């Protein structure tokens, strides 16, 4: 799992 | 009253285009392990996807500036995104099914909205 913001 | 949360929301995809010269886009992207997509998981209030009205958690970004993202990693996902220029042309498709297997206690009720418990 992976989450970023752009 | 005629209430806009009792109709679907629609499953085909659509274009997006947010114009955000360079700032931010605004949202958060879940996924990318293995295929899965990448999800919309969190707009921000006031920001470039949020001016837009027309993205919400639970859309898949199939494509940005043509670049197909179906099957991106997270990190690719994001360079591409933050690189993608001033003017961010999305394919988007609302897939909340998919996307809740993301968000804890997670759900999808008859008009295709994700409800957390």
């Amino acid at each position: 799992y992976k989450q970023t913001s752009v | 009253p005629e209430f806009l949360g009792e109709e679907d929301i629609p499953r085909e995809p659509r274009r997006i285009v947010i114009h955000r010269g360079s700032t931010g886009l605004g949202f958060n992207i879940v996924g990318g392990e293995d295929g899965e997509g990448i999800f919309i998981s969190f707009i921000l209030a006031g920001g470039p996807a949020d001016l837009s009205g027309e993205l919400r958690k639970g859309d898949q970004i199939l494509s940005v500036n043509g670049v197909d993202l179906r099957n991106a990693s997270a990190e690719q996902a994001a360079i591409a995104l933050k690189n993608a220029g001033q003017t961010v042309t999305i394919i988007a498709q609302y897939k909340p099914e998919e996307y809740s297997r993301f968000e804890a206690n997670s759900r999808v009720d008859s008009s295709g909205r994700i409800v957390t418990d």
